[PDB]
């Protein structure tokens, strides 16, 4: 498709994806907000199963959201857990973000690229708690004039048809 | 082999004097005993109308821990059978939905049609050269199935009552949910599934009888939520007059409010459309029905309902310590498209793996069944006592038992009945005793 | 919790009408009696004589779910022992082959030689005043092992018969493949080891008596696999005649063939040796056997064979669902090099965790576990009614009962081994009560 | 079920001949019977004074499987309670330790005090018209809880004797590490906290009555480290006269020696800081327990220490076949910082899931675990012979039965006391079995 | 000892793998076999426990074969899955790979270089299933005159000495 | 603020990273000790949960060290295993070292870097035995003169509260 982009281009936008995974993991959420684009887009959708004549064909059995936000529902996703009353929250998780695959290409709307990588989500919580998460994840990734990055969308696939893990208090 | 007379149900649970002990959560001759009556016996739901329109369709669902198709017959009927091949007892079937017109077995290739007859055997001379009665290897049926205003349900035994009286006046409640508008309902976009580390009577009785932790467990998301002008107080605050119905194990449970208003997690637009159809809705069923849009509903054992969001909620029992979620959203068909997109939305908000409600009522569960491992931590009485004794009919028109909207009837209620399904042979001496149990309640 | 008297193990199985009730497959006390009666009592595959060639020379395996090692003796014999130290309870013993001269354990540091004696015991005048026996405390020893041309088999029991009495007629069967040459046979190249989630009576049971399903499973296989002239269409095809063998749970089961020719899915250089060595087999076995490069064969309780691809395969039970199996490669010890690397190619291409043929049977038999987790699921009896009174004795000289190939005489037979060693105190019952059932089918 | 007929405690165990049957180690209905007896009947450690100095303080620990939080009164006293609240049976802290003035129930709201009490209750007028009694749902108390010299011990049963008499004579070795120096001991520096497969029976006699292993298991240990120059002989080469106490469940183990020595694992700091205050210690004791700065301890069921290195190791069963292992350093506290940083340094090397030394003891408890799964493996006895008959009281002045260090006197003690809480209904019966069993070992 | 190639060439080696894994994870299996080269070796062993002495002077109980193709038992493979009737694989298996730790030196072949990484494999069927392979890998790739990247060689090793899942229908 | 090393010493400093990594994995314990410079210091804590209040001012439970090693502490371990004595390690554990998102950053003394990974140890021993350490950890790296670089530090994070593992007889 697309041309890959050169070295330094490839150099800065992963050492972006890499603060901004070091941001989440030392709980340091204002930052990470203010990290995210004004139309910034976070999406994850559902896995199913489906006929041999289905997939020949292509067609699927209908999914539905999981999450679906904007800058200000993310807002207020993160005022919940600052006010101390989330009992999901409390007390906090331990997460690892591992990123992994990455390739950038360049998109039609000037200063705009394309990412896509491989992810896997590690998180401890309490005593005695594990729990992994691994897929694939696309991203795209805005430049300004002053060498700043800012972050437009996120689309994330989840490989499991039944969630094993009885809530996903965590951002992806 | 499991025999009732060894274990003691009436000793665990007291319901005179509301107290409960917490072995009854963790006791597997307890749950295997439930496999055997309370799901055997009890109607159990499997599907919507909506999801298998034409002949030909199926959907694959669970009864207990029994894998079941439903499949939508050309005369157009529905029957819903086991998945188990007759030979060997291998699954003939994996998609979740589609359209097909036989199943055939990989295992050794016999193959079934919709009716669930046994249409072809390979090399059936060669193999079988006494003959084979293929009358008597059909798939295993489902012998009871019925569909409520849309909602099929199916019941094992043929002993059991009909699904009308199976659910009495829980069926008043439900038509203010089915019988909104013309045409009926229909389900949008999908079905979510999750697993949760806990016994399934946690979630049961609390969609049964638990209004009182809105007030603490979900103080967060009312405070962050409480965009558009709309009321920051929740529904409960400024209500008046509060009605909980506990009867047959059945619960339900709303507030009285002047105005028609769904409660603050909902969007605008779905406000706007429940306010702009009062006069239908009003007119097909009555006042009182038609400004309810909040409240809980449970029906025996595993069918859960929410009047605002307009979620449907299955649980399905995964062993003593586990329960695996089921989520449809359901709604008016005559709604436009952009309405149906407006309800997807709000619901996967607010209900779901990662809603804001969902996550904290997970978690309170979870973290008693991990308690309930010590031997001093299962023998110790547990209060049942909210609304003890004020339980009275009312004379205003609404059918059944009532009592405040603060109070244990239907948890009371619902324990009861489960020990009387536990401690029975047949279906007669539980309704003698539930007949028993109400004339002395209510004297 | 288990109590052999509760259980009614002739109520679950009907031979003579030919249904199974599932339970069997899913019972722990089912599987703890087992591990009691038919572990206990019956032949165990151990090694092959070629693993242990010089003295002092040891192989860790399997029976039941105990540990056992296998060592050669300084004289020629073979002894097996219980990997267990005496004091404590500590294995002494972890490579998977190798020579030693004392085994060790590490946490104290007692020693034993390689005929079992406690040899040495660190500072025994000062830990044991009043003196300790070292006759008694010597390794837990096998009583009986034997070894039939070259594969040594072990029991626990000194009751029970001994191994040419156990085997019988199936002798005449391992024979065809054991005796192919003058010189016997060797292990190739190292031995494979997986994990399959299901019972261990399903293996068992297909590799006893099951061609039916290699007609659908394995079609792809047969498809796709189907430059050098080779018969694309297999040998099931255009076969005239076929023999199935079902006795005292012993099976086997084979097509008459015209000329001597294995199946498809192995090489041309296989098939090449097999042809160019016809006239010896011939002259040491007779016709019939030494044509047969084709089929399946099985000994009680867990040990499976088939001609064509050269393959040993041993199934070790571990708890109710799942199992372990381990497979060798085994050929003719006057063969080339080139030709046991052709073997050896051929055997791990079609069989093993990454083959072409066991993907398909070891998907079927977990799904078949999955499922076997409800009440209904498990209460609904199964067909076994293939090949049902047309079982005869040949008088054309091949020993034992024989029927149709596409039949379940085998699958019955070891039902009902199963039965009566699961049900029986003493030997002696369980052979007179396999001569009654046998003298009743024969009439 | 449970229950004491079914089963056969003595069969099991003989003490006269040294014999045991390893199924005591893998069976689940043993295990409930031991939740219910052993650690409902027995003194078990709870914490340290030093952890919760002022008002307010608590610790969040375990009494079998059991959550328990321990909490400083105002007046001075110390509480513990059940971590369960009383309506709906949810946890009410989690944090490990800290400061408080209530606990809260994030469930529904319910808030107790820091004496038990339960203060507030959300809308009480509401949901309890008819009124509700706090007086009677309060937090459930351990009845007996008591500090000796600054370990505190709690206790669920009031019929047995206290704890002075429950230790008796271990007291007498305990008071040399607790009584060294004026001022009492304290912790530093947090709890190592991990997880080990084996039954607790494992690490509870190893630290009750083995010394045996030392010479095997930790060679290389003692071969790598000789930080520095040292001594390189451990002190069992040099010692002359050797101890162990096997009385009542309770066992101990020393070495005489000439010098004030602690072992070679040690750091030169702590050496020489005990070198440096000798002279107060053997003032305060006495010669004999001044100069023991080695061996190792046992407080029946699973508190575990070890003079030299200063840790205390307390053992949580979780199932028959596994163990969770919390591990404290103690240390005098008029040490200065220095000396305790040399503490902490040495105790964390030495022992901890990275330790030199543990490594060894894990691998082999959990390989025996994993050998016991076999029919006949659980069904050999064991060896338990060592120094039989040679037990003798001293007249030395050293209280209890004694008798050299390479015997297993307090193994067989501990085994009696086990099968005698097992299998006796009142605490008066175990003493007289206990009283019995003494008399005849003396004869 | 092996001398490293410079930043360009392991930019582009690097993307070339990542393009491979991106190919198999997404289902499409006739590009990937464009991918291979005709002399491809796909090889896998199994993993044994010896004495303390046979590791000291280096002698190992005897292994034996796993995988071993070429390229036209590979098109075999693909074949099979195409007919529709392998039922190991309907529905089919969702996987991810994961490629760490990239090490490339040069060769004395002209134009052929050697790489060596570590992989993990997470493989999720049906409902409910996850299995995890992690291992180390060794590869050798050819550089056409049109700046084309070709396979030549692979080499996988497998931790596992009993092997946990009752079959491997994903292609490492 | 510190900024980012260049593309040539990122490069550098990761293969580095790598080839130590690979050294651990083929139990060669002399050259993974030769490594390591005179002054390393190889540390790792406990991890512990707080009250709200205790997270807002700052404070939590005391924690204690479960490694804290100089060079001649790591000699004893390595000298240990060579005994043939040590019956944790035998038969050895086989183990996979995956490290990523790898950050560097300049420091303050010169020819000194700062580096921060995260890593996820994958242990597997005797026969069905698996255990996966994930994490993050910090690295502190030298430079000589002759190109050749030295590990002068490292802290290492567990997130587990309670180890889920018998004994940890793997370097880290
Ligand atoms: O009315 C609603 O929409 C929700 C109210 C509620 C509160 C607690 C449990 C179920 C429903
Ligand atoms: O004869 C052969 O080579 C094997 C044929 C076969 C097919 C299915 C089960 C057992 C044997
Ligand atoms: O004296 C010591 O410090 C340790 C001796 C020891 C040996 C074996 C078990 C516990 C303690
Ligand atoms: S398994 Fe279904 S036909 Fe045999
Ligand atoms: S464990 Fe074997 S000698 Fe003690
Ligand atoms: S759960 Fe504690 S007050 Fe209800
Ligand atoms: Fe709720
Ligand atoms: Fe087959
Ligand atoms: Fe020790």
């Amino acid at each position: 498709m697309s041309a890959q982009v050169s070295l330094e281009l490839h150099h800065r936008i992963s050492q972006f994806l890499f603060h901004e995974a070091s941001l989440l993991d030392d709980w340091k959420f204002r930052d990470w907000l203010a990290q995210l684009d004004e139309e910034i887009r976070y999406t994850m959708r559902t896995t199913v199963n489906a006929q041999t004549r289905d997939r020949r064909k292509g067609v699927q059995p209908p999914t539905t959201w999981i999450f679906n936000d904007t800058k200000d529902q993310l807002e207020r996703r993160i005022a919940r857990l600052e006010t101390g009353m989330a009992w999901a929250e409390e007390p906090p998780s331990r997460t690892r973000h591992l990123i992994s695959n990455c390739q950038i290409s360049e998109t039609d709307i000037p200063n705009v690229f394309a990412v896509r990588v491989n992810y896997l989500l590690y998180r401890a919580q309490k005593e005695r708690d594990e729990t992994f998460y691994v897929g694939t994840r696309f991203d795209k990734v805005r430049r300004l004039e002053d060498d700043n990055w800012r972050l437009l969308e996120r689309d994330i696939v989840l490989d499991q048809a039944v969630i094993t893990s009885h809530n996903l208090s965590v951002l992806f | 082999m499991t025999t009732p007379s060894d274990l003691n149900i009436y000793q665990l649970i007291d319901t005179q004097n509301g107290r409960v002990t917490p072995r009854i959560y963790t006791d597997p001759d307890i749950y295997q005993l439930e496999l055997e009556r309370i799901f055997g016996r009890c109607w159990l739901f499997l599907a919507h109308e909506s999801q298998i329109p034409k002949p030909g369709d199926f959907f694959n669902t669970y009864m207990g821990e029994d894998a079941v198709v439903v499949v939508r017959q050309k005369d157009g009927s529905i029957k819903a059978f086991l998945n188990q091949c007759r030979h060997r007892a291998m699954r003939v079937s994996y998609a979740d939905c589609g359209n097909t017109r036989a199943f055939t077995c990989p295992y050794h290739g016999w193959s079934y049609g919709i009716n669930g007859e046994l249409i072809d055997v390979p090399l059936e001379p060669r193999a079988y050269p006494q003959g084979l009665c293929k009358s008597h290897w059909g798939l295993n049926e489902v012998p009871c199935v019925e569909s409520y205003k849309g909602l099929i349900f199916g019941n094992w035994d043929t002993s059991a009552p009909g699904l009308r009286d199976y659910l009495g006046d829980i069926a008043w409640y439900l038509d203010g949910m089915l019988d909104r508008r013309e045409g009926g309902t229909e389900i949008v976009g999908g079905v979510q599934k999750w697993v949760i580390n806990c016994n399934w009577k946690f979630p049961a009785e609390q969609f049964a009888s638990d209004q009182y932790h809105a007030l603490f467990s979900h103080a967060s998301a009312v405070q962050v939520l409480g965009g558009d002008g709309q009321t920051a107080r929740p529904v409960w605050e400024t209500a008046k007059d509060a009605l909980q119905f506990g009867q047959d194990g059945h619960g339900s449970g709303f507030f009285f409010t002047e105005k028609p208003d769904a409660n603050v997690w909902v969007d605008g637009a779905v406000s706007s459309y429940y306010r702009e159809t009062y006069a239908e809705a009003e007119q097909r069923l009555g006042e009182v029905r038609a400004l309810r849009l909040a409240g809980h509903n449970n029906i025996f054992p595993t069918l859960s309902w929410l009047n605002g969001t307009a979620t449907l909620r299955v649980w399905h029992p995964r062993g003593p310590d586990q329960v695996e979620v089921w989520a449809f959203c359901i709604t008016d068909k005559a709604a436009s498209d952009e309405v149906k997109a407006a309800f997807e939305n709000s619901a996967t908000r607010a209900f779901g793996p990662a809603g804001f409600l969902e996550q904290d009522d997970s978690e309170n569960w979870c973290e008693i069944q991990k308690l309930l491992k010590g031997h001093r931590a299962r023998n110790s009485k547990l209060c049942l006592e909210m609304g003890l004794g004020q339980e009275k009919r009312r004379d205003d028109g609404i059918p059944g038992i009532t009592n405040y909207i603060f109070s244990e009837t239907a948890a009371r209620g619902m324990y009861q009945r489960w020990a009387d399904l536990l401690s029975s042979e047949s279906w007669q001496e539980v309704l003698d005793k539930t007949a028993a149990y109400q004339q002395e309640v209510m004297k």
